């Protein structure tokens, strides 16, 4: 009548989970980043996932990029990244 | 027949609020601000606001012990500019002025 009502329709994450992360893999000697992504770990394997919605993805070249060796990265660990080649 | 009432709010209770904001964009980054507070490393999330300003996360982790440096030494430079600069709080000191 003398104003407006705005309906938000609006994204709420919701039921998270512990999980593992490292800033970058090592692997032959290459740090590996997530191109979009996170690394996490479920306690035995590394997968890198998306952000807002956990989606375990196998560490592939194609999700990484590489920028440099292990040895300047803090709290890097190792884990194979797989070559679909 | 002039008088000041109170705040509602003691400075305790903003300084509270203050503290709570801090530790939840501390622990958790922009997450607690959108919803459920998801904890995450520091670095980490340091790496993902370079990621929003367009530099890539290699970029922060090669040298964060020169941000993290850089950091503090602007938090002490902020801190001593506060305590020498003559006419800092202006604004705040003006409204009190003005009301009194
Ligand atoms: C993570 O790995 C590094 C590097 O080791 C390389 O990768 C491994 C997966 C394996 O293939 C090794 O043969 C490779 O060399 C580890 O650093 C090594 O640490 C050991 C003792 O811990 C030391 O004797 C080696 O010289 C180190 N390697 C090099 C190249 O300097 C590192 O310890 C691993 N991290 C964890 C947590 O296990
Ligand atoms: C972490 O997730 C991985 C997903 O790959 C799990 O490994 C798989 O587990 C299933 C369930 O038995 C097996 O069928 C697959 O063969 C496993 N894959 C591999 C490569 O071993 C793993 O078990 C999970 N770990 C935990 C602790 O939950
Ligand atoms: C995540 O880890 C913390 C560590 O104590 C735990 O309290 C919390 O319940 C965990 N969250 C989930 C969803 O498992």
């Amino acid at each position: 009548p003398h104003g407006v009502v705005f309906l938000h329709v609006t994204y709420v994450p919701a039921q998270e989970k512990n999980f593992t992360t490292a800033p970058a893999i090592c692997h032959d000697g290459k740090a590996h980043f997530p191109r979009e992504g996170v690394f996490v770990s479920n306690g035995t394997h590394w997968f890198v996932t998306q952000r807002n919605f956990y989606e375990p993805q196998i560490i592939t070249t194609d999700n990484t990029f590489v920028s440099g060796n292990c040895d300047v990265v803090i709290g890097i660990v190792n884990n194979t990244v797989y070559d679909p080649l | 027949g002039l008088t000041v009432l109170p705040p509602l709010l003691t400075d305790e209770m903003i300084a509270q609020y203050t503290s709570a904001l801090l530790a939840g964009t501390i622990t958790s980054g922009w997450t607690f601000g959108a919803g459920p507070a998801l904890q995450i490393p520091f670095p980490m999330q340091m790496a993902y606001r370079f990621n929003g300003i367009g530099v890539t996360q290699n970029v922060l982790y090669e040298n964060q012990k020169l941000i993290a440096n850089q950091f503090n030494s602007a938090i002490g430079k902020i801190q001593d500019s506060l305590s020498s600069t003559p006419s800092a709080l202006g604004k705040l000191q003006d409204v009190v002025n003005h009301n009194a």
